[PDB]
């Protein structure tokens, strides 16, 4: 019922050491007691928990030219648009439209989908650089 | 036939200029130099002074110099007038013009 039984278990299969237990009382605290919790070495001395909130997955911008911040070479929209598609953008004509409409809204645009090809890709780079437009694939 | 900078087309050829591409979209979107394909809307600057295909006198083209007709995807001549760019085209290869 309690969290201190959770650490105590913790710590007592941990060969008694209480810095595992508290860390695994923690992380089952702040993700739930059935959430997802990995294992993986660390390259420093201390033992370290952290949690991804929200959503994230391990796929960076295609092109390095929409970064705005450049303190941590990243990119960050407030309050943006984003567009998922299943296919491929390589057209003009599927690109155009959305540009059209975040540019009208005055929001930055997030696409996100399979690739972006030579076309659509070359027109968000070009749009980036020169008019300042808000936007990210 | 109504000639043009220092030339004149022979037959029915028909001596154009295509319009200027379109850079950008009506919200602002900027498109690259490489895409938008090649225009196919031209104005038309020299004409010929005719077909010979009919006995007698000669057949003017249908065109005049200032009309604004739509070019066929291909047929076109490459032409170099004071370092600037022109087409020759056949009288029937025109698809159509503009009214107006």
């Amino acid at each position: 019922t309690t969290p201190e039984e959770i650490a105590q278990v913790a710590t007592i299969s941990a060969n008694g050491d209480k810095e595992i237990g508290n860390i695994i009382s923690d992380a089952m605290k702040k993700v739930g007691r059935k959430g997802v919790i990995t294992v993986k070495d660390g390259k420093t001395l201390n033992d370290e928990l952290e949690i991804i909130e929200g959503m994230k997955f391990d796929r960076g911008y295609i092109s390095p030219y929409f970064i705005n911040t450049s303190k941590g070479q990243k990119c960050e929209f407030q309050d943006a648009y984003v567009l998922l598609s299943e296919k491929k953008i390589s057209s003009i004509q599927s690109i155009v439209p959305a540009l059209e409409i975040a540019n009208a809204h005055r929001k930055p645009l997030v696409i996100i989908a399979e690739d972006v090809d030579g076309e659509a890709l070359s027109t968000l780079v070009l749009n980036r650089l020169k008019v300042g437009l808000q936007v990210v694939a | 036939g109504q000639a043009f900078r220092k030339f004149l087309p022979l037959f029915d050829r028909v001596l154009v200029e295509r319009s200027a591409a379109e850079t950008v979209t009506k919200g602002g979107i900027m498109l690259p130099e490489k895409s938008q394909g090649k225009v196919l809307q031209a104005t038309v600057v020299a004409v010929g002074s005719g077909s010979k295909g009919k006995g007698g006198e000669i057949q003017p083209v249908s065109v005049k110099v200032g009309d604004k007709v739509l070019l066929p995807e291909y047929g076109g001549t490459k032409v170099v007038l004071d370092d600037k760019d022109y087409f020759l085209f056949r009288d029937g290869d025109i698809l159509g013009k503009y009214v107006d």
